[PDB]
């Protein structure tokens, strides 16, 4: 990329993301969280949750290779 | 077997028929005019036991797992 002034960024992709994702009236996506970047992160997708109110969530689980 | 019927299976193969014993009831009907009644003369203590279920345990299911 040739270097202006910025530069065109670049990003390669190593694997599938779950997205948990929240669109408005007109069916847009206003609103992201990738379902592995932290703890909370994966609790809001299992819930489908973006502000998750305080209680007890059974059965996380964790993967293995 | 069914229907009342019974196999006995002691000293060789035989075919009778059930019976049940029979009980008696608290209702003492109203004495109005002279007359003959029955009363015990001695009681049998009874014991009588009943199961009920009342629990499960509780399941939590990933059904994608
Ligand atoms: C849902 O869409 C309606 C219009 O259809 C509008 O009130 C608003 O954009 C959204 N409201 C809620 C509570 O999400």
């Amino acid at each position: 990329g040739p270097v202006n002034a910025r530069m065109t960024k670049f990003n390669v992709v190593t694997e599938i993301s779950s997205v948990l994702v929240l669109t408005d009236q007109s069916g847009a996506v206003t609103r992201y969280s990738y379902c592995a970047d932290g703890f909370v992160n994966g609790l809001q997708c299992k819930l489908r949750l973006f502000d998750i109110p305080p209680g007890v969530y059974s059965n996380s689980e964790v993967e293995y290779p | 077997l069914g229907d009342g019927f019974c196999a006995d299976l002691l000293s060789n193969v035989v075919v009778r028929r059930m019976t049940f014993e029979k009980h008696d009831t608290t209702y003492v009907a109203p004495v109005t005019n002279e007359r003959f009644t029955e009363l015990p003369l001695d009681h049998q203590l009874v014991l009588t036991e009943q199961f009920l279920q009342t629990t499960m345990p509780k399941f939590s299911i990933s059904c994608e797992t």
